[PDB]
């Protein structure tokens, strides 16, 4: 570990200027050295890492998606043949981005989601190996393609199965679990019934359940409500 | 538009 | 060099690609594989090296300013104390930056500059080694700033001096070098009615010879020209 | 705004 020799502290201080720069590269070494320091994160900790990871991984599936495109414009008829490159760099930036997936699930499993016993922890990190799960599932196409989409929905599941035993209806935590693994039914398990009653369903659970929250705590739970209903429109 | 994961 | 096994021409498709994917790191390395085959680059290579390293540069140009700008706060009278954290990480990010423009400068000395006769190549480069040196002393603080800035008006001055005598008066790379020469006397050489001259200048006789161009070419001109005149507003 | 360079 590289970075080894730096105090947590340091690091997570460092992870904070890194994200205010827009350097999430550094951010997610950073965050990276703090989880292997051994100590359990904090909740600011835990976004920390998130924030990170979710932004470098943003871009890799990004650029992926651009050159799978034009991969798959090559190989329409009438297209003509400019060799292997388009395919050489679409699989150098494909094995990027299930290195750093896999470097995600690798801190999760050694030994983060072990020592997670709240259900807030808990769950958090058990959605980020549904997530990162998930996007190993997108560019997958061999013979793990269906293990892989299991080990996504398993996670979820778990997730799911926490969530809705230990915290309300209207937690932002619990909101944004139930967004994306109805995305996940939607886009990877070809169960778009299963996306829209689920979108549904948390959607109507927290409206019920928002007159128990403060003003602050309402505007958390409505702006990922209203990714739900922007979901649910888009798909309806 | 495209559909939004958190 | 890790891009020595592959072939020049699919460096430059990959490069292509990387920019389409907005990889622009990748992006600079392909075109730095390219130039390290040896052979001059054409009009359009050129394009893809500097649009490749100007956003590589423009990256980590800002968030050295945000770190920088952080670091200045902390040193305020009230300030409360937080450690080496905020130098460090910018001492790192200016390390990467210097990094990035001195194999810039490499790549020109060796030997981009001294194999190009032609004014648009020679100018070309040499305004693109006059940017890399202002970049360094952007950053710099010691006993060679002044050496620095010297070097970037060198260039830029030879540049000047071809491009006067070579190009007409709204050639694009014409334009665009007396726009970065004017900046760097603004902000770099404490020389703000330098940098108004010559960007009134230059935008005049641009103006004087648009009746020349074809219908395209007055797209691009005119183009440059705004830049001009939006720096003069700002300035005056 | 700020200045441009190219
Ligand atoms: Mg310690
Ligand atoms: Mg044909
Ligand atoms: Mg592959
Ligand atoms: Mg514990
Ligand atoms: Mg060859
Ligand atoms: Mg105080
Ligand atoms: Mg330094
Ligand atoms: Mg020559």
């Amino acid at each position: 570990g590289a970075m080894g020799s730096m105090e947590r502290a340091s690091l997570i201080q460092k992870a904070k200027l890194a994200e205010q720069a827009e350097r999430y590269e550094d951010m997610a070494a950073f965050m990276k050295g703090a989880v292997e320091k051994g100590e359990e994160l904090s909740c600011e900790e835990r976004n920390l890492l998130s924030v990170a990871y979710k932004n470098v991984v943003g871009g890799q599936r990004a650029a992926w998606r651009v050159l799978s495109s034009i991969e798959q414009k090559s190989n329409e008829e009438g297209s003509e043949e400019k060799g292997p490159e388009v395919r050489e760099y679409r699989e150098k930036v494909e094995t990027e981005l299930q290195g750093v997936c896999d470097t995600v699930l690798g801190l999760l499993d050694s030994h983060l989601i072990k020592e997670a016993g709240d259900a807030e922890s808990r769950v958090f990190y058990l959605k980020m190996k549904g997530d990162y799960y998930r996007y190993l599932a997108e560019v997958a196409t061999g013979d793990d393609k269906k293990r892989i989409i299991d080990s996504a929905r398993s996670a979820y599941q778990e997730a799911m199965d926490i969530s809705k035993k230990e915290m309300p209806p209207t937690n932002p935590i619990r909101l944004g679990l139930a967004l994306n693994f109805s995305v996940f039914h939607y886009e990877i398990a070809n169960s778009p019934e299963e996306a829209i009653s689920l979108a549904k369903t948390t959607f109507d659970e927290a409206m019920a359940d928002l007159h128990t929250l403060s003003e602050d705590s309402y505007k958390d739970s409505t702006l990922i409500m209203q990714l739900l209903r922007d979901n649910l429109t888009l798909w309806t | 538009n495209e559909r939004h994961t958190c």
